[PDB]
């Protein structure tokens, strides 16, 4: 109330993508399900290509998106777009004027859409800089709590990274 | 020798293989199959990304299977648009062991890789060391066999940060 649950691959993909795009902003779509009114589940994400005109509605390439969505469907991933993520490399997590316009477009498609913002430069070991937003219902925005969903199998798989530590 | 000596795998690849296996509800004797991405220009092969493939086989017919060619090309070309540095270096499957058709399947991947294709088996059930086993196809004394390469799990900074964060509360 309200909470966005972000899965393991989703977080890692957002960090990986944000870091790779530095010093430019990057953007992509979040997949999952609206569980109830107070709960969004992000199970996966995919990157959108860089476009000249920055991170805006114009960078949402709906051909690429439709193609990706279709190919994901063929391999067992048929989750709804539940929002979008983008990076603010070095300048923290919030929504600019343009970001609010983009979020509004996602809101018109689906009133439950969530905007996730990550800072790949200020994200360091022991501190992930990230936040989730919706627009106030009729233009200000508010933060949602972010939690991480993680199965027992995922936890065990993660434990292989620095094994001699567990 | 100038042969590849070892392989490193990113945590994201392990997690991606798992999520693939789980989301297709792969069960019983079946395996899931996909493509791996990264850098194989050196004696250390670095595996840093992956994607799932549609793939059907029956174990009651150990030489019948369908590898979706268009899917590979189409998905790879979208991957290139995001990151040209991560190249198609081979394929993965859930095993948990080598299967009889693997050398044949591996041959088809030669068509898509610049390098000798890396096969990565990710044991998503994680029974009993590392859940990975890595192979390249070679000739020996003369026919074709898989050469087993040692694996380690290694993360770049962003992943290191993500994994540590995920693995708090534990
Ligand atoms: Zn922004």
């Amino acid at each position: 109330k309200e909470t966005v649950y972000i899965s393991s691959i989703a977080l890692l993909k957002m960090l990986k993508h944000g870091r790779a795009g530095v010093p430019m902003e990057v953007m992509g779509l979040m997949l999952g399900e609206f569980v109830d009114d107070y709960t969004v589940n992000v199970v996966d994400v995919f990157a959108m290509p860089q476009s000249g005109t920055g991170v805006s509605v114009e960078a949402v390439d709906d051909v690429f998106q439709a193609k990706m969505m279709d190919m994901l469907k063929q391999t067992g991933r048929d989750q709804m777009v539940v929002g979008w993520y983008h990076s603010h490399p070095g300048f923290g997590c919030w929504l600019s004027s343009v970001d609010v316009n983009t979020q509004k477009s996602f809101e018109q498609l689906n009133s439950r859409a969530v905007a996730v913002v990550v800072d790949p430069i200020q994200s360091v070991k022991g501190k992930v800089v990230i936040d989730a937003f919706r627009l106030i219902d009729t233009r200000h925005y508010y933060s949602l709590n972010i939690d991480y969903h993680k199965t027992a199998k995922e936890t065990k798989m993660l434990m292989n990274l620095h094994k001699e530590q567990w | 020798s100038l042969q590849h000596e070892k392989v490193t795998i990113a945590p994201l690849v392990l997690l991606s293989a798992l999520d693939h296996y789980e989301r297709t509800q792969t069960k019983e004797n079946k395996r899931c199959v996909g493509v791996i991405l990264g850098d194989a220009n050196s004696s250390t092969i670095r595996v840093t990304n992956s994607f799932a493939l549609p793939f059907e086989e029956d174990e009651k017919n150990s030489d019948v299977w369908f590898l979706d060619h268009n899917y590979i090309e189409n998905m790879n070309e979208m991957c290139k648009k995001i990151n040209a540095k991560e190249k198609l270096i081979g394929w993965y499957h859930s095993g948990p062991k080598l299967r009889a058709s693997d050398l044949k399947i591996n041959e088809l991947f030669k068509k898509y890789t610049q390098n000798n294709p890396l096969l990565l088996i990710v044991d998503v059930k994680q029974q009993g060391g590392l859940p990975t086993d890595a192979y390249v196809a070679i000739e020996q004394v003369t026919e074709k066999t898989f050469l087993h390469l040692p694996c380690t799990i290694e993360a770049e900074e962003a992943e290191e940060i993500g994994v540590e964060h995920l693995l708090r509360d534990v």
